[PDB]
């Protein structure tokens, strides 16, 4: 399957991306508490669900949250300000809760269960959301051995995201919080910082053939825009 | 997973 692009809203963002976030990928934003990297997960949850010719993929969305951080009514939003019904929107996103990294790695194989349901509808899954991808793994893998055993553990996770991305033709958007040497295995990484002004920057890191610079965009009511 |  060829790939689909997700476009974020943002004009700057987007260019970056080379057109918006992937299908058969694994993209991480990375970044410290505040930055607005689940302002961008709301943010495509609804882009996602519009047509091909207005930047979407006419998709259903999947949501694995572990930080108790999502919010119906930012969805709510963003959707009326885009000219969206807001009850529709919510309806397409499938939501859990992770308890732990365990239960987090068995929700995934879970998710396989719907996708595959809703491949040959007209809103088959095209995003999968994990917020926060690395949360629970910190406060869970820690001390002396952790750093052997958690990226272990991760690497196994991802592996397992990379699988549904690449075999159901989904973007995966999954988010990490830094405040630096570890290994990473996400597709594409963004490290997102809150500037002057409250503006938010973006830049894509060890991505060589990409556009050379930084996006620049606002947190609206519409999601985000330049 | 739940509808949101």
């Amino acid at each position: 399957a060829t790939i689909g692009r997700i476009s974020t809203g943002s004009k700057s963002l987007d260019k970056l991306l080379g057109g918006g976030i992937e299908t058969q990928a694994i993209t991480e934003v990375f970044g410290e508490f505040g930055s607005g990297k689940t302002q961008l997960a709301h943010t495509l949850a609804v882009m996602v669900q519009l047509p091909p010719e207005e930047g979407g993929l006419n998709g259903s969305v999947m949501w694995i949250d572990t930080e108790n951080t999502f919010r119906p009514e930012r969805i709510r939003e963003i959707a009326q300000n885009r000219g969206l019904d807001p009850d529709e929107v919510l309806k397409h996103i499938a939501y859990a809760r992770a308890f732990n990294s365990n239960h987090q790695m068995l929700l995934v194989q879970q998710a396989e269960d719907m996708i595959k349901e809703l491949l040959n509808t007209d809103r088959p899954v095209k995003l999968l959301i994990v917020d926060s991808l690395t949360s629970h793994f910190r406060s869970e893998y820690i001390g002396r051995g952790a750093l052997a055993e958690r990226q272990q553990k991760l690497a196994k996770h991802l592996a397992d995201l990379h699988r549904l991305a690449n075999l159901y033709d989904i973007a995966v958007f999954v988010t990490n919080q830094v405040q630096h040497i570890l290994a990473h295995s996400a597709t594409l990484r963004v490290y997102l910082r809150k500037g002057k002004g409250g503006k938010r920057i973006a830049r894509l890191i060890d991505a060589p053939h990409l556009p050379e610079g930084e996006a620049v965009f606002s947190i609206t009511e519409k999601g985000i825009e330049d | 997973f739940h509808p949101a």
